[PDB]
């Protein structure tokens, strides 16, 4: 949840605008650094497929 | 508008199919339906088909 | 340059004494010549007694 | 009960066609033969006829070479007639060379084990200048049908000589195939009937080879008759690794370490590649951006590639 | 903007881009079907938006 949340935020999907990382540390208590880490491993985790095959078919 | 312009020229080249119009001097008018082995081809006694 | 034997061949026979039977696929020509000679033979060639 | 034909004298008359013929028919048989036999005669036979040919400094078959007087387009079309024959070759490519003004024959050519020129005198085309020379690379495979040069090219994998124009295929022996049974009296039986099979043909098939293989098939069609969702890994995973569009040097190396798929790429790691021949900092550095530009990296493990057919 | 003949192309494989001198422009002679590039062309939209 926290994965889908901070990737959520980090973008503007099914929110208003998107917030800058240091304001979702503020959210997450957890702060700076930490969170841009995370987004890695996120984006990381949808990269390799088992999950990869879906999305990778929407581009050209 | 226009800062310059590219012309390729392509030759195709159409062979024939069904769907073809195609007519005699006469005003018979047609187009190719099928296009038959030579096998099913009406033959005379001498083999050649038409 | 190999050939072409069917494959897949659905007998649906009607009460015993009355037969349909369907073989797929041929090379083009072919079920003409198959048939019409194995019609010929049946025809007018075929062992029996009456 | 029956009795079964064979055949008797076959009778060449010119270099095309010959008249074979087949006693022992029984009564209507040979029309159940004659038939059957112009079909399989007519279509389904052996042949090699002349493909691909790539000319000296023609780039497409709608040009004009200096110095004849043939459109390229004619040359490719008389190619195509051009009637030979081969023994224990599937493809042949012939060179043919010749100079000065005059008609350049289908003789011309440089003999092959296997070449066999049919028709010497045939005319491949003319020459119009004292010094004015054509040199070409003709392919001429053996094959059965008609294959145009249309459904030619769908596998296509670098066709890229762009030098050379397919012709299309005109693989047959046969040209005109005509059967009449004429009654055949042996000396004794009631009545049967002989078949005169009087063929045409381009000279490069023989009487005999055509008609038993013609039954050959037959027969051999007879033979049925006479009885009676889940994807696991990224698809893009099975693609080669040629589509990575590498430097030369990187692509040879991958198949030069038995790395064929991208499949088998994701494997390997960073450590390994610099021990591999050839393989430096400045070649690895290639790599490593053309994976992350479809999604992929090195190393990653899967515990089962690939599946399972 | 102006707009480019330039053979760079977003988003195509080398060998779409085989049949195309460095310049964008298919060679002379290169047979072709349906979907191949002719001629590279590129023009300028700025700020997709996406």
């Amino acid at each position: 949840a926290r994965e889908a949340k901070v990737l959520r935020m980090r973008f503007g999907i099914d929110m208003n605008t998107d917030y800058t990382l240091e304001e979702v540390g503020k959210q997450f208590d957890v702060t700076r650094e930490r969170i841009r880490q995370i987004e890695a491993k996120a984006l990381r985790k949808l990269r390799h497929p088992s999950r990869s095959e879906v999305l990778r078919s929407f581009l050209d | 508008g226009v800062l310059k312009i590219v012309k390729v020229y392509l030759a195709v080249k159409r062979r024939i199919q069904p769907g073809d119009k195609m007519a005699g001097r006469h005003g018979n008018k047609g187009v190719i339906s099928k296009i038959n082995p030579i096998e099913d081809m009406p033959y005379d006694e001498n083999g050649t088909p038409v | 340059t190999e050939f072409l034997k069917p494959r897949l061949v659905d007998i649906e026979q009607v009460s015993s004494t009355h037969a349909k039977v369907t073989l797929e696929p041929l090379e083009r020509g072919f079920g003409h010549t198959l048939g019409n000679a194995l019609r010929r033979i049946l025809l007018s060639s075929m062992p029996g007694c009456a | 009960e029956f009795l079964k034909p064979r055949l008797v004298d076959i009778e060449q008359v010119s270099s095309t066609h010959a008249k074979v013929t087949l006693e022992p028919l029984e009564r209507g048989f040979g029309h159940t033969l004659g038939n059957a036999l112009r079909r399989i005669l007519l279509s389904s036979m052996p042949g090699c006829a002349v493909t691909e040919v790539e000319i000296d400094g023609v780039l497409h078959e709608y040009s004009t070479k200096e110095g004849v007087q043939e459109d390229i387009l004619e040359i490719l079309l008389n190619l195509k007639g051009l009637a030979v024959r081969v023994q224990g070759k599937d493809e042949v490519i012939l060179t043919l060379n010749k100079s000065g003004i005059g008609p350049v024959t289908a003789a011309d050519i440089t003999h092959d084990g296997d070449v066999e020129i049919v028709k010497p005198q045939h005319v491949i085309c003319h020459l119009t200048d004292e010094n004015a020379s054509i040199s070409m690379r003709i392919k001429v495979q053996r094959g059965r049908g008609y294959v145009p040069a249309s459904t030619r090219i769908h596998s296509e994998e670098d066709e890229r000589p762009i030098g050379r124009l397919l012709v299309d295929a005109c693989y047959s022996p046969v040209e005109r195939i005509a059967y009449n049974v004429e009654a055949a009296r042996v000396e004794q039986r009631t009545d049967l009937d002989k078949l005169v099979i009087e063929m045409e043909t381009n000279g490069t098939i023989d009487p005999e080879e055509a008609i038993r293989r013609a039954a050959t098939i037959l027969a051999e069609q007879l033979e049925a008759f006479v009885d009676l969702e889940k994807p696991e890994f990224d698809p893009i995973l099975l693609r080669p690794v040629d589509d990575l569009e590498l430097t030369v040097r990187s692509a040879n190396c991958l198949k030069a370490e038995a790395i064929h798929y991208i499949g088998d790429l994701v494997q390997r790691t960073e450590v390994e590649l610099l021990k591999t021949p050839n393989l430096g900092k400045k070649s690895l550095t290639e790599i490593k951006d053309v994976l992350a530009s479809r999604g992929l990296s090195l190393g990653m493990r899967l515990e089962n590639w690939p599946p399972a057919s | 903007g102006p707009e480019e003949i330039t053979a760079d192309i977003p988003n195509v494989g080398e060998a779409a881009l085989s049949k195309l001198d460095e310049s964008g422009i298919v060679y002379i002679g290169a047979e072709v079907t349906g979907g191949d590039i002719l001629v590279g062309k590129v023009t300028p939209k700025g700020e997709t938006q996406l």
